[PDB]
């Protein structure tokens, strides 16, 4: 597939909808959506491994990692496939996104249709925190929303 | 913290041209500090119906005010002891009514920010009056 | 992907767990999970074509159909590659689903990972109508629920 | 149809022994017909805690009955006329109690159906009272 699409909803008022494109396999993934009811300033924002929701964003599993690697941020070479850094929410509480990825991808083995897309509590520090929790979470934080990854029309 | 529960303070008699500040205390609720959410002020005079005056973000900074009272009232917040402030200066006669805080999620899109049917809580209410210079 | 999971949720009561198995590329799905909030009897139940939850389960598309082929049972030859037939609710509205079916899969061309599980507020007829529209949908009425089916862990 | 509402009816004075049927109607709400309820019968008691009698499924057919009426006591509904009905037999004194129709989520999972905390909806109530032999 060539288009995908979110929706993210948790505990607290945060929601939103986010879009995928990739126009030719294996080019590069625009994020593209709004996301609403966030503290304002910097979260963390990943792709975790799995889209099961059953128990809330807790199920879904660690950052989707399948190179074995430590946390970083989206432009560091030492990264999650997962890793897309920070979404940054303005003065009203609303994240407008739109970012380009090259690591993630719609189809082949790093493939994200059918995951969990998740907004977090905190910044992440893309893994330069100096502590052991930094080169796996960034230190992000709780899981405020997420959604599976759906193919998208 | 059982449910979110509003309490305002301030209200009272000023002629008019003076100024007033009302507050509004949040308690109790969901107390995990990422819950946000629109605070923030409304009106009710006599026979008419309730209508909305300033609003703020609890998780943020923006403010919103209706056009009777832009640049008149002023809206703040002190996030850490869940106070939000409306600053009333140049009051006139016609903003006398029984003022009330209200608290709505934080995810309200632009445009029922401000609204009273979206309001999730409010609180009893502080009254203020405002003389004209006519009443001798 | 071989393990995957679904959470039904909708506009009424009706809410539920799927998961699927398929143990070996190409194999047959199982299918298992409980659907609750029904009323007694039975219900259609479908993979639909797209994985948007955005407007509920109306985004979700029509059966997902990669054959552009007439509406069907799952047993029958002539069939929608999402026809899983109906479940059957009990006399408290639960609905205990165990099944298998080889057409959908989790990898490859009818892979059903991404796309959305749908029941239906009336039996499915499984094509067998006599109308235009039980060659469309088996006349099985509104979606009462649905979700994104994602990889389960 | 606004919000669902429940009227009790049927409620009266008998002797221990006696029969009673109450019957329970609901109306308002959303009317789609795929919305489904575990309705169904409350009691209170002097000085005792409100406590479930018997439920049924609107969507179908199960039916679910508290211990201490099992075998005496059937609930029944006429699903076209969205009336539950209670027919009460062998009625004891300490039957004797205020009761109440109340409608939860079709949803509702075993053990909940018929627990007070998990009702939505309740009813006024309508009273019974069942007369000791011993009352001469
Ligand atoms: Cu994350
Ligand atoms: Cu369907
Ligand atoms: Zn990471
Ligand atoms: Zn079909």
């Amino acid at each position: 597939a060539t288009k995908a699409v979110c929706v993210l909803k948790g505990d607290g008022p945060v929601q939103g909808i986010i879009n995928f494109e990739q126009k030719e396999s294996n080019g590069p993934v625009k994020v593209w959506g709004s996301i609403k009811g966030l503290t304002e300033g910097l979260h963390g924002f990943h792709v975790h491994e799995f889209g099961d929701n059953t128990a809330g964003c807790t199920s879904a599993g660690p950052h989707f990692n399948p190179l074995s690697r430590k946390h970083g941020g989206p432009k560091d070479e030492e990264r999650h496939v997962g890793d897309l850094g920070n979404v940054t929410a303005d003065k009203d509480g609303v994240a407008d996104v739109s970012i380009e990825d090259s690591v993630i991808s719609l189809s082949g083995d790093h493939c994200i249709i059918g995951r969990t897309l998740v907004v977090h509590e905190k910044a992440d520090d893309l893994g330069k925190g100096g502590n052991e929790e930094s080169t796996k979470t960034g230190n992000a934080g709780s899981r405020l929303a997420c959604g599976v990854i759906g193919i998208a029309q | 913290m059982a449910q979110v529960q509003l309490q305002e303070s301030g209200g009272g008699s000023v002629q008019a041209g003076g100024s007033l500040r009302l507050a509004c205390v949040a308690s109790g609720g969901d107390t995990r500090p990422y819950i946000t959410y629109w605070m923030g002020w409304y009106r009710q005079a006599p026979g008419k119906e309730r209508e909305g005056v300033a609003t703020i973000y609890t998780g943020g900074s923006g403010t919103y005010y209706s056009d009777s009272v832009e640049g008149r009232f002023t809206i703040s917040q002190d996030k850490a002891q869940r106070t939000v402030y409306l600053q009333m200066n140049d009051l006139k006669p016609e903003d006398t009514a029984m003022y009330y805080c209200a608290a709505g999620n934080g995810a309200l899109p632009p445009g029922r920010r401000l609204s009273p049917q979206n309001m999730d809580t409010w609180g009893p209410g502080t009254q203020v009056t405002v003389s004209s210079h006519h009443h001798h």
